[PDB]
C-alpha cells in the first residue's frame, strides 16, 4: 500500500526548507 | 463586505511596511521555559515574561549563522513582515529585539502544537476536519496575497492549533513581497511547484499550489509526492502525475486537480475570479467563510491543555545555552531588524 511505502519511507518526520 | 475589509487592512499593513517598529523588548525580561522547536535557521522557546506572567514563543536566530547560510535578506523580510500583518490566524509578533549575538521574534504561543504532530499520530484526518483548516488557509492567503505577500513555506509543520482549536501560520522565514515575478529556490521539497524547481520565475500561484498538497497530506495521511531523496520528488512533481486514495470524495478530488494543475494559465486561485473559484468550489459548499472569519464555527479537534506555559503537545528537543558576545556581531546587516 502507499501508506506502507510512505512509512517506510525516509521522509515521515518534520522536513526541513531548503535554502538557495 | 470583504473588499471593504481588505483596503482598510492595506492601509493599515502599508503604514508599518514604510516605517516598522525596531528594539521594543529585552531578553531578560523573559523566563526560558523549553525548546519547541528547531530550524535550519534557528530556535524556538518557550518563554515567560516575568513582569505579566504572559507566556511567548521565542524565535532565536544566530546572526553569524544566517550570514553563513545566505539568509540575511529573508531573515529581514521575515521580521518586517511580520511586524505588518494583522489577521486571526497569523501569529502575532509582539515584540523584537537584537543583541550583539542573536536576533529575537517574540511571538503568540500556540499550547495546541504543530498539526503536524497530530497529523502523524491520528494518521489522516475526516474531510470535514481538514476542510475546517483548509478554509482558514484560504482566507489566510486572500489576505496575504492582496497584500503583495508570496507565504512560500506552507506545510503542517508551520501551522500551530489554538487553545480554540483553530489555526496560526508561524515561521515567515520565506515570505516575500512582491508585483510580479521572482526566483529563490526555496520551500519544502514535497510542497513546491513544478514553476519553482524548473527555474522558471514564479509567483503568488506558489501559494495556492502548496494549498493542494497540504489538503492532499492531510485527507491522505502521506504527501501526494514522496520518496527518499528531494530529487526523486522534484521529478514527480513536474510529472505533475497524482494517485488519489479510494477514500477521497468526488468533490475533493476536483478541488485537488484544479489546485495541483501544473499549468499555471488553468490553476485555481490564479485565474480571472482568484480565490473566489476555490471559495464557490462544490468541496467547500457547506463553508460558512465569515464563520469561519469570526471563529464561531465549533472546531472538530481542541486539544487538551493543563494550564498556560503547557508544553505536552510539543515534542522534546535538546536545550542548547544562548551565548551571547561582548562584541556585536554583523551590526551594519542587521541594522535595520
Amino acid at each position: 500500500t502507499t501508506y506502507a511505502d510512505f512509512i517506510a519511507s525516509g521522509r515521515t518526520g518534520r522536513r526541513n526548507a531548503i535554502h538557495d | 463586505s470583504v473588499k471593504e475589509f481588505l483596503a482598510k487592512a492595506k492601509e493599515d499593513f502599508l503604514k508599518k511596511w514604510e516605517n516598522p517598529a525596531q528594539n521594543t523588548a529585552h531578553l531578560d525580561q523573559f523566563e526560558r521555559i523549553k525548546t519547541l522547536g528547531t530550524g535550519s535557521f534557528g530556535r524556538v522557546m518557550l518563554v515567560k515574561h516575568m513582569e505579566t506572567g504572559n507566556h511567548y514563543a521565542m524565535k532565536i536566530l544566530d546572526k553569524q549563522k544566517v550570514v553563513k547560510l545566505k539568509q540575511i535578506e529573508h531573515t529581514l523580510n521575515e521580521k518586517r513582515i511580520l511586524q505588518a500583518v494583522n489577521f486571526p490566524f497569523l501569529v502575532k509578533l509582539e515584540f523584537s529585539f537584537k543583541d550583539n549575538s542573536n536576533l529575537y521574534m517574540v511571538m503568540e504561543y500556540a499550547p495546541g502544537g504543530e498539526m503536524f504532530s497530530h497529523l502523524r499520530r491520528i494518521g489522516r484526518f475526516s474531510e470535514p476536519h481538514a476542510r475546517f483548516y483548509a478554509a482558514q488557509i484560504v482566507l489566510t492567503f486572500e489576505y496575504l496575497h492582496s497584500l503583495d505577500l508570496i507565504y512560500r513555506d506552507l506545510k503542517p509543520e508551520n501551522l500551530m492549533i489554538d487553545q480554540q482549536g483553530y489555526i496560526k501560520v508561524t515561521d515567515f522565514g520565506f515570505a516575500k513581497r512582491v508585483k510580479g515575478r521572482t526566483w529563490t529556490l526555496c520551500g519544502t521539497p514535497e510542497y513546491l511547484a513544478p514553476e519553482i524547481i524548473l527555474s522558471k520565475g514564479y509567483n503568488k500561484a506558489v501559494d495556492w499550489w502548496a494549498l493542494g498538497v497540504l489538503i492532499y497530506e492531510m485527507a491522505a495521511g502521506y504527501p501526494p509526492f514522496f520518496a527518499d531523496q528531494p530529487i526523486q520528488i522534484y521529478e514527480k512533481i513536474v510529472s505533475g502525475k497524482v494517485r488519489f486514495p479510494s477514500h477521497f470524495s468526488s468533490d475533493l478530488k476536483d478541488l485537488l486537480r484544479n489546485l495541483l494543475q501544473v499549468d499555471l494559465t488553468k490553476r485555481f486561485g490564479n485565474l480571472k475570479n482568484g480565490v473566489n473559484d476555490i471559495k464557490n468550489h462544490k468541496w467547500f459548499a457547506t463553508t460558512d467563510w465569515i464563520a469561519i472569519y469570526q471563529r464561531k464555527v465549533e472546531a472538530p479537534f481542541i486539544p487538551k491543555f493543563k494550564g498556560p506555559g503547557d508544553t505536552s503537545n510539543f515534542d522534546d528537543y535538546e536545550e542548547e545555552e544562548i551565548r551571547v558576545s561582548i562584541n556585536e556581531k554583523c551590526g551594519k546587516e542587521f541594522s535595520e531588524f
